């Protein structure tokens, strides 16, 4: 594995190097909100971002190690979670606003012209304030991101015990990190599980996000891509 | 699988 | 907060001695199972566990700091994360199955008795195998159990919270380097027990849509108590 | 509002 063979710097660096950009959505401030517009953007957003999601992945070290099998697993496990903790970082510097996109920038109260959702808009501003509250660095985000992509559907499959391998690593390098942040080895190991109880809510969010996706496709309402529609059908 | 299609190229 | 002053092996003690005691099922002994009684088995168990928890929880130190309305919120949303962890760890040393009780340990199979059930089954089954490699403790048990008590439900609320979750991850970790453990290994261990913690998160939110199939399908009647809990979620 | 809940962690 070359995963296994990374540094700390160097693992930071390929996480940082494969970072997703940060798409637009195709919202006209013109023409007001309704309920199928904003779910057409949110879900439009998602479908673009999930493309270069995909191809993100690839990127992540040990993920390319994996069967093709285990890949579509990890992914379709992971890729709500995986956008929201996208979504919380980017927003972690505009307090009450979620920013989806730089010309897409949303509180709560817009949350509610969609059913349910502003439930959903309020837990990941919660998490956008917990990340704000710690200071989360940009190193520490793409490691969790990575977490996040390894660990939601190990449990739901020797090709585990190479992902527990890279996992590992990922914690190596949490830690190296926070080591060169001067924090104390108490301090780094209480940062550690702070950052790690967050996925908590993070698996939390995607779980309601995907029930309310659901709904909404039951709905009808506005057409979900097929890309998204297959990912969707992945959680039944 | 779309997915799995945008995994393999 | 008391909880603070607590020393490490003062708070593996705490939370040891809180321990809920292993409840037992019914006696009868009529084999195989059906749908409603499976699931009047499974509900009546966690009815009588829940009450159990409750007393659990505040006697985890820093939960009776709380005002009532937090302690509330708290248990709300992670009552049956709990419930699952307890389940885990107690069919740690019975591979392939679960051990609901000590006269009710059911495989994998009995999980189709009940429709959609089998899924949950084998998330647990999956999840216990996990902690059977990694030779989970009992002490890192207790403390993982208190950190979902004290963690799941305090983003939809903080310091006082935060500083016990603090103390409880200083406490893994000296559980850790007691057992020699070296400093690369107790963080990826610590890593490693929190990850599962996701995996808890999402097998209470399997189970809590089902339990709420299950009560709009009406097959067992819900107590009350466990319906409270269940609406909590909605 | 009552909660059975209220009344276990109170007593
Ligand atoms: C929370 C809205 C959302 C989604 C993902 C499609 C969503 C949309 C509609 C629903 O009913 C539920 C979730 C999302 C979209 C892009 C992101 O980068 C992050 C999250
Ligand atoms: C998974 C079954 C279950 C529950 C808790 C009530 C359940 C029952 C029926 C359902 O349809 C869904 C979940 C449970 C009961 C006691 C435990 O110690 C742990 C888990």
């Amino acid at each position: 594995s070359l995963a296994l063979s990374l540094t700390a710097d160097q693992m930071v660096s390929a996480l940082l190097d494969a970072e997703p950009p940060i798409l637009y959505s195709e919202y006209d401030p013109t023409r007001p909100f309704s309920e199928a517009s904003m779910m057409g953007l949110l879900t439009n957003l998602a479908d673009r971002e999930l493309v270069h999601m995909i191809n993100w992945a690839k990127r992540v070290p040990g993920f390319v190690d994996l069967t093709l099998h285990d890949q579509v697993h990890l992914l379709e496990c992971a890729w709500l979670e995986i956008l929201m903790i996208g979504l919380v970082w980017r927003s972690m510097e505009h307090p009450g606003k979620l920013l989806f996109a730089p010309n897409l920038l949303l509180d709560r109260n817009q949350g509610k012209c969609v059913e349910g959702m502003v439930e959903i808009f309020d837990m990941l501003l919660a998490t956008s304030s917990r990340f704000r509250m710690m200071n989360l660095q940009g190193e520490e985000f793409v490691c969790l991101k990575s977490i996040i992509l390894l660990n939601s559907g190990v449990y739901t499959f020797e090709e585990k015990d190479h992902i527990h391998r890279v996992l590992d690593k990922i914690t190596d390098t949490l830690i190296h990190l926070m080591a060169k942040a001067g924090l104390t080895l108490q301090q780094q190991h209480q940062r550690l599980a702070q950052l790690l109880l967050i996925l908590s809510h993070i698996r939390h969010m995607s779980n309601k996000g995907m029930e309310h996706l659901y709904s909404m496709k039951c709905k009808n309402v506005v057409p979900l891509s097929d890309l998204l529609l297959e990912m969707l059908d992945a959680h039944r | 699988k779309i997915l799995h299609r945008l995994l393999q190229d």
